[PDB]
C-alpha cells in the first residue's frame, strides 16, 4: 500500500527497504542561444536511494553523457532511475536485497515495476509524505561528488554519520527529514544554522557536523523554527 | 435458414437472440425461432422475468447440427440440447411451423449488423474460449470470471480468454524495459499474432467474442478483455494497415450497436481516451473517433 503519517513506523522494522528518489537524476540550467531562444544545458545528477533504518545511502551518479543524443529525456530519466535502481538490487546479497521499495514521486512506479519484473516479491510502494530528499544537493559533501565526477558512478554513504551509536533509527530519520526540509525552503539560513559555530567540525568521513547531543537539541530548535517562519512568509499567515 | 425450435416456455422470460429480443410469458404456447441465417454464429439468451440479475445464453451454429431449447424445473433454467435423430427433427420443426408457434429471426435485409459484430468469430474458437466438449454449443452468463480474473476459482466454468498483462516478461523483453512499454508493437506482432494467435482474425474473432459477452450477458471480465486487446493495439506504433482499418470497422459497430444506458458501465474511460486521443494510433480510427464523439461526448 501507499506510505504515509498512518504506517509510518514500519520505516524502521526489521524488514529491509529503501527510498528512491529521482528528484535530482536529470538536472539542467536554461539559458539563452544567440539567436534569442531558449536551450537548456545538463549537469551531472544522482539517484538518492536510502535505507531510513540503517542510513545507507547509494548515491549513483548520473553523468550528463547518458544523455547524449536522447530524446525525451525527463521521461528517459524514469526509466534510468529504474535501471539503475534494478542494477543496485541484483548486485546486492539476496539477504540484503530490499523486500520495498518506495519511490518519492508516483511516476517512478511503472518504471520500476517493469524494471523489477525478475523480483515479484519486492513490493513497489509510493508514498503520500511530502519527503525533502530533493534537497539532497544541498549537502555539501553530495553535491561535490556529483558535480566533480567524470564518469558514472557509484558512491557509498551513511547519511545518519555516527548518530545510531547514540538515536534510534526513528530519532535519526527525523533528525534527517528535518535537516533535509530547512535546507529545502530555505538554504542559505539552513546552513547558517549548522555552521555558524567553526568549532563544530564535520569530519572527513561525515556529512554533518559533529554537534553534541545538547547541540543537536539547539540545532533543531533553529531548524523548527526557521521552517515556521519561512511558512509564515510564504502564506502571509 | 435454420430453426431452433423449444420444446416450451413455462417460466416467463425475455428471450435473446442475436442482437433482437422478445418477451415470452409463462406458459406462453412458444416453441421456437425460425429462419435463423446459416453462415454466422449466433447466440440465444435468457433474462427471467423474475430474476433480473442472472443475465445467461448459448452460443451456437446451426451448420454443426440441430439444437433446440427445454426448460428443465429442476435446475432452473432454459437449456440448448442437441437432437441427434435428424428425422425427428425436421418433423418437430416443421409442425410447429405448421402451427405457426415459431417467432422469425427478423433481419431487415440493408442490415450487415451481425455480420460486422461477427465477421471474425468461428465456433470452433468460441469452443477453447468455453471449454465443455460433450456439447457442440457454449454457455455463457453473467457470472462467469475470467482464467486471468481467477489468478488475481472453479476452472470448469472458466472464460479462457487469452492472457494480456502489460507489466509481465511476456511483454517485456530484458533490456528493451522502456522501449517495449512504450510502444507494445513487439508484444502485439511477435508475441500475440504470430506467437499465440497466428492470425489477426483469430485476435479480431476473441476481441469480438468479449464484447459481444460484455454488452449481452453484462460479463465484467470480458469487457476487461475487449479493452485489453484495443489497447494492445492503440498502444503499438506498428501495425498493419490492414488491421487499423479492419479493427475501426470493428469498433465503429460495435459503439454503434452499444445500449445507450450501459455506455458508461462498458466503455472504460481511460482506455477510450488513450485510444482515440494519445495514443499511436490516435489518427486512425476516424469512423470510430466520430461515432464516439456525436454519441458519448460526456466519456470523453
Ligand atoms: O457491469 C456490467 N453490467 N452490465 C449490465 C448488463 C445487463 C444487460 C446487458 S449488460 C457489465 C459490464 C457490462
Amino acid at each position: 500500500g501507499a506510505m504515509n503519517s498512518s504506517n509510518y513506523a514500519e520505516l524502521f522494522n526489521n524488514d529491509i527497504k529503501l527510498f528512491v528518489d529521482d528528484t535530482n537524476v536529470y538536472r539542467v540550467t536554461v539559458h539563452k542561444t544567440f539567436e534569442g531562444n531558449v536551450a537548456t544545458k545538463a549537469i551531472n545528477g544522482c539517484i538518492f536511494t536510502l535505507n531510513p533504518k540503517t542510513g545507507h545511502l547509494f548515491l549513483k551518479i548520473i553523468h550528463t553523457s547518458v544523455w547524449a543524443g536522447q530524446k525525451r529525456l525527463s521521461q528517459l530519466a524514469k526509466w534510468k532511475t529504474a535501471e539503475e535502481v534494478s542494477a543496485l538490487v541484483r548486485s546486492l546479497p539476496k539477504e540484503e536485497q530490499p523486500k520495498q521499495i518506495i519511490v518519492t514521486r508516483k511516476a517512478m512506479l511503472d518504471p520500476l515495476e517493469v524494471h523489477m519484473l525478475d523480483f515479484p516479491n519486492i513490493a513497489i510502494r509510493p508514498t503520500e509524505l511530502r519527503l525533502p530528499f530533493s534537497a539532497a544537493m544541498s549537502i555539501d559533501k553530495l553535491s561535490d561528488v556529483v558535480m566533480k565526477a567524470t564518469e558514472p558512478q557509484m558512491v557509498l554513504f551513511n547519511i545518519y554519520d555516527d548518530w545510531l551509536d547514540r538515536i534510534s533509527s526513528y530519532t535519526a530519520f527525523s533528525r534527517l527529514t528535518l535537516l533535509l526540509r530547512a535546507l529545502k525552503t530555505n538554504e542559505e539560513s539552513a546552513k547558517m544554522i549548522l555552521l555558524s559555530d567553526p568549532t563544530i567540525t564535520i569530519k572527513s568521513y561525515h556529512l554533518w557536523p559533529s554537534f553534541t547531543d545538547e547541540q543537536w537539541i539547539t540545532i533543531e530548535s533553529q531548524m523548527r523554527d526557521l521552517i515556521l517562519t519561512e511558512y509564515g512568509r510564504k502564506y502571509n499567515v | 435458414m435454420n430453426t431452433v425450435p423449444f420444446t416450451s416456455a413455462p417460466i416467463e422470460v425475455t428471450i435473446g437472440i442475436d442482437q433482437y429480443s422478445f418477451n415470452v410469458k409463462e406458459n406462453q404456447p412458444f416453441h421456437g425461432i425460425k429462419d435463423i441465417p446459416i453462415g454466422h454464429v449466433h447466440v440465444i439468451h435468457f433474462q427471467h422475468a423474475d430474476n433480473s440479475s442472472m443475465r445467461y445464453g448459448y452460443w451456437f451454429d446451426c451448420r454443426m447440427g440441430n439444437f433446440y431449447i427445454q426448460y428443465d424445473p429442476k435446475d432452473g433454467l432454459y437449456k440448448m440440447m442437441e437432437e441427434r435423430d435428424g428425422a425427428k427433427f425436421e418433423n418437430i420443426v416443421h409442425n410447429f411451423k405448421e402451427r405457426q408457434m415459431m417467432v422469425s429471426y427478423p433481419k431487415i435485409d440493408e442490415d450487415d449488423t451481425w455480420y460486422n459484430l461477427t465477421e471474425f468469430v468461428q465456433m470452433d474458437k468460441i469452443r477453447k474460449i468455453v471449454r465443455k466438449d460433450e456439447n457442440q454449443f457454449s454457455y455463457v452468463d453473467s457470472s462467469m470470471t475470467t482464467v486471468q480474473e481467477n489468478e488475481l476459482s472453479d476452472p470448469a466454468h472458466s472464460l479462457n480468454y487469452t492472457v494480456i498483462n502489460f507489466k509481465s516478461r511476456e511483454a517485456i523483453r530484458p533490456g528493451h524495459e522502456m522501449e517495449d512499454f512504450l510502444d507494445k508493437s513487439y508484444y502485439l506482432n511477435t508475441v500475440m499474432l504470430q506467437g499465440i494467435f497466428k492470425n489477426s482474425s483469430n485476435y479480431f474473432g476473441e476481441l469480438q467474442f468479449a464484447f459481444l459477452n460484455a454488452m449481452f450477458f453484462g460479463n465484467y471480465g470480458s469487457s476487461l478483455q475487449w479493452h485489453a486487446m484495443i489497447e494492445l493495439i492503440c498502444s503499438s506504433a506498428t501495425v498493419p494497415k490492414h488491421m487499423l482499418d479492419k479493427l475501426d470497422e470493428i469498433l465503429y459497430y460495435q459503439i454503434k450497436t452499444l445500449p445507450e444506458q450501459y455506455s458508461d458501465i462498458l466503455l472504460n474511460e481511460r482506455v477510450w481516451n488513450i485510444c482515440l486521443y494519445s495514443s499511436f494510433q490516435k489518427n486512425s480510427l476516424h469512423n470510430t473517433e466520430k461515432i464516439m464523439e456525436n454519441k458519448y461526448p460526456e466519456l470523453l
